């Protein structure tokens, strides 16, 4: 129970506002679209399970693919090595040791040089004004967890999993801010695993009704169900791994009652 | 950058070198970090990654100011606020007379200030020490260096191999805990409080280990009733040594009995009950508090 | 690996 906990939800529910992406900027890039930019964040999903990265490192690397995207525009050729500084610069920031820029060149298949990689990093630390801290949906969910009772290994991991399953598709998740979808993923999981819903702490906290959750629980509930479809499988792969209790095999409610 | 005109190195920042520069234009004097980008070796350094995108949304008093920064593909620049020394240079420039009483209850209040606006933005300092604390000669003192400066809108997990800071580090980090809370820079804080008052360092030892007993030889050894979890934590040892607590009347002589109040609430060993930067300003050791200037 |  921090003198804090509340101050910096709202600084966070300020901060998200000033870092929100431009909603329809995929649609302004003459050479890239959503599905190159699926493909794009699935391969991070691995490059993250290979060196064995944080969560929270490829929130912010998404985050920043997307604030970079929303200004300059890229060609097909040179996304991945903007994925790959993002990751690189996230790595920095949130992980105590970092991948060393070679490995993150062999990680493209020595695609680019090494050289390439370093100014991409540098191109994106101005494109962005070296604002690095962002708010994201795994941030606000650990936020939300505090909020639980009785805490359950099994909601957290398969929100969490939910949360990485919107960080894929651009549409129609860059509509939300991160707050709203933990919310929506929060809602979901607990809904999956128990039948029980948003809380009302949380209701109180957050100023969200259930009611203002829905179109993207609407989102969620549809990727979640199509999940085994999807053309990209690295978050499943992922999350079927135990050391999330198998959450991704777990089964989708068909309905979700509101 | 052909504007700044650099008259003097002034030191070294855990990553780069400082010095002081004027702006021949505006007049206004500043402190220029400097910062070698290897374009080759492994790009920008994270501890400039941090301190930057951290100073930049953290305006406050007590906090130094990052003015500008200045990217040139081979060099990258941090201009900030100058600052006329450090508590460290003051505490050395000034033992043998001691600070006055006065100027350390302003300088804790201002720090715990800023500390307190630092923490109600995720954000912890993480290696307050008084070579980091910068004052001027009206008698601000501001945090400065924020190179190892995490944002914690998640936790933050440990070094298990520490890259920060022996005199001034936490029992809960010297036995090896998971993660850091708010609560270790008010360790530090409360450190560095009892090294202004009593000119020299409160837990002044030569490894993690001696470090450990130095705290139990002036604090008492931890047990579960005062810090329930010490036990079962995972460098914690049955072995250890079992000391008492001594009289911190006996710890900090020169202090009021509002002081050491404060000094022992700053201290505990459990993180869940320790002062936050918040509460603190509260206490009543703050009623009489002034605004001195040093003598430099 | 290499990537559209």
């Amino acid at each position: 129970v921090p003198d804090y906990h509340e101050d910096i939800h709202t600084y966070l529910r300020e901060m998200e506002v000033k870092c929100k992406p431009k909603v329809g900027y995929m649609k302004k890039q003459p050479d890239i679209t959503n599905s190159m930019r699926a493909i794009l964040v699935d391969w991070l999903v691995e490059v993250g399970e290979e060196y064995k990265l944080q969560n929270e490192t490829l929130h912010l690397a998404v985050n920043y693919i997307d604030r970079f995207l929303s200004s300059m525009s890229v060609l097909r050729g040179k996304l991945q090595l903007v994925g790959t500084a993002a990751m690189l610069l996230a790595s920095k920031f949130e992980e105590i040791y970092p991948p060393e820029v070679a490995e993150f060149v062999y990680i493209t298949d020595d695609t680019y040089t090494k050289k390439q990689v370093l100014r991409m990093e540098h191109l994106v630390l101005k494109v962005l004004t070296f604002d690095l801290a962002a708010p994201t949906v795994n941030q606000f969910l650990t936020q939300y967890f505090l909020h639980q009772q009785p805490a359950n290994c099994k909601v957290e991991s398969l929100a969490m999993f939910l949360g990485e399953l919107s960080l894929i598709d651009a549409d129609p998740y860059l509509k939300y801010l991160p707050s709203v979808i933990a919310g929506a993923a929060f809602h979901l999981a607990l809904y999956t695993v128990t039948g029980q819903s948003w809380p009302e702490s949380l209701i109180r906290k957050t100023g969200y009704t259930l009611e203002s959750l829905k179109p993207c629980l609407m989102d969620l509930h549809q990727t979640y169900l199509k999940a085994p479809q999807h053309a990209q499988q690295s978050i499943r792969e992922k999350y079927k791994n135990s050391k999330y209790h198998g959450v991704s095999l777990l089964n989708p409610p068909e309905t979700l009652n509101l | 950058m052909e504007n700044f005109q650099k008259v003097e190195k002034i030191g070294e920042g855990t990553y780069g070198v400082v010095y002081k520069a004027r702006n021949k234009l505006t007049g206004e004097v500043v402190a220029l970090k400097k910062i070698r980008l290897d374009t080759e070796t492994e790009g920008v350094p994270s501890t400039a990654i941090r301190e930057i995108s951290l100073l930049k949304e953290l305006n406050h008093p007590n906090i130094v100011k990052l003015l500008d920064v200045i990217h040139t593909e081979n060099k990258l620049y941090l201009v900030f606020e100058f600052l006329h020394q450090d508590l460290k240079k003051f505490m050395d420039a000034s033992a043998l007379t001691g600070i006055p009483l006065p100027l350390i209850k302003s300088y804790l209040f201002q720090l715990l200030q800023g500390l307190a606006f630092c923490h109600s933005h995720r954000v912890l300092h993480r290696d307050l020490k008084p070579q980091n604390l910068l004052i001027n000669t009206e008698g601000a003192i501001k945090l400065a260096d924020f190179g190892l400066a995490r944002a914690f809108g998640v936790p933050v997990r440990t070094y298990t191999h520490e890259v920060v800071t022996l005199w001034y580090r936490a029992p809960e980090i010297l036995l090896g805990c998971k993660y850091y809370s708010t609560a270790v820079d008010i360790w530090s804080l409360g450190c560095i409080f009892a090294e202004m008052v009593t000119r020299r360092a409160l837990f002044p030892g030569d490894s993690e280990i001696d470090q450990l007993f130095r705290i139990f030889r002036t604090l008492g050894t931890p047990d579960e009733v005062v810090w329930p979890g010490v036990t079962s934590m995972p460098d914690y040892k049955p072995s250890f040594p079992k000391w008492a607590r001594q009289d911190f009347s006996k710890v900090v002589p020169p202090l009021d009995e509002d002081g050491r109040s404060l000094l022992s609430q700053m201290l505990h060993y459990d993180p869940n009950k320790r002062i936050s930067a918040k509460a603190a300003l509260a206490h009543p050791f703050f009623q009489d508090v002034t605004k001195p200037v040093p003598h430099l | 690996r290499r990537l559209f």
